[PDB]
């Protein structure tokens, strides 16, 4: 863990990655505020049985206790599908791929209460790694930062994110970025984040919105993972 | 436990 | 964008908001809420000396003020907290343990505290970490976007600036600005709490509310 | 808004 190369661990990042899932869309339908929740909610719920995998295959993940894994994930889920679904519809401007067969624009976020809001957020995050030019090995080591970050402060965690930022470094310095544009592009990527946890926390009361109004019902594990918040 | 506690072990 | 990182830090060292003074539960947060008002109106003076902020416009200026003013006065809570473990000085006559607390925010800043301490920061860190999150934190919600992030990449100049003439090598210079910045995601979620928090005080209505900050609120 | 005229 803190004995890979930045090598090392950018194939492990880019090997632990999960796949992209399906939704249930079913064309025949129009949509209804409950029917694009229920989309949207079920896919999430079969995307986290993927995210835990990809955790554990994440360096210095499994070292962790089990109640301090669980600690991690329940604050930082939501971010990681986010950034997820920000990476994937970076090459479809104006619209979220939350599935292949899920590809939607701003218009059609307005069919759920409160939805358009977070959507044009999402929009705006992809549009800023498109004009970044975020590459997919940047991409997995923020990812992992998430994961390892959100819950921390709520020194084994810490010099495992030191190793990963080395490894942003590393990467940087490889594509050729001077020294001084490594240090200024780590901290636009970094800057990110902290708009990444505002989508977070703003989706969360979303969900908790959807809950308490009985739009959809959400699975067991999405219940569990929105009282922990 | 909680789901997630079940699904971090199988 | 001319200035030096030396002039930089002492510009923004310069512009450094005074620190001022202020049980039940109405009460307290009585206090911290008469508090933060007293504070917006040094932010605003602040914000105003931070190099950059006022060659944007004005709507700009607001909107970003309208999005990270808690976040800004979340920071520097812990700021003056540092050197006080395991209590908030909300003011010099105002120090708080948690047992008095509300507390799921506490705790937070709390151990934000505790991490400042942990990593030693440096006050001319604090005042970079401050600006940069009034200058980011509204910036994703073209020409105007383009001069906020070269300010933001002057102050990230001027962090490194100050991590090399403490003597760190090239890797720590880099791990130390990730771990700052990182923090900064634990801020903008303690400030999503608090705006919460802040939100049902108004609705609940019993705690007294500046007209200053029903604004802010109704801008979140 | 107020914060107009305090800027
Ligand atoms: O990888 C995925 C798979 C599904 C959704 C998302 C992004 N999730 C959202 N995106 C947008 Cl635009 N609007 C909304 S409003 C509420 C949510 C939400 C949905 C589910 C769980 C928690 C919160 C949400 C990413
Ligand atoms: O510089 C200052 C001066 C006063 C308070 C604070 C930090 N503010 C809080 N801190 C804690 Cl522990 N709990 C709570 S619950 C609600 C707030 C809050 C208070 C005011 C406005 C918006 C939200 C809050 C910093």
């Amino acid at each position: 863990a803190l004995s890979l190369t930045a090598d090392q661990m950018v194939s492990a990042l880019l090997d632990a990655e999960p796949p992209i899932l399906y939704s249930e869309y079913d064309p025949t339908r129009p949509f209804s505020e409950a029917s694009m929740m229920g989309l949207l909610t079920n896919l999430a719920d079969r995307e986290l049985v993927h995210m835990i995998n990809w955790a554990k295959r994440v360096p210095g993940f499994v070292d962790l206790t089990l109640h301090d894994q669980v600690h991690l994930l329940e604050c930082a889920w939501l971010e990681i599908l986010m950034i997820g679904l920000v990476w994937r519809s970076m090459e479809h401007p104006g619209k979220l791929l939350f599935a292949p067969n899920l590809l939607l624009d701003r218009n059609q976020g307005k069919c759920v209460e409160g939805m358009v809001e977070i959507f044009d957020m999402l929009l705006a995050t992809s549009s800023r790694f498109r004009m970044m030019n975020l590459q997919g090995e940047e991409f997995v080591c923020l990812k992992s930062i998430i994961l390892l970050n959100s819950g921390v402060y709520t020194d084994h965690i810490h010099r495992v994110l030191d190793k990963i930022t080395d490894t942003l470094i590393h990467l940087m310095a490889k594509a050729g970025l001077t020294l001084q544009q490594q240090h200024q592009r780590l901290a636009q990527l970094l800057l990110i984040l902290s708009h990444i946890r505002h989508m977070s926390n703003k989706g969360m009361e979303h969900l908790y919105s959807m809950k308490c109004k009985n739009v959809v019902p959400l699975s067991d594990l999405l219940l569990e993972m929105l009282d922990a918040h | 436990h909680k789901i997630l506690h079940r699904l971090l072990q199988d």
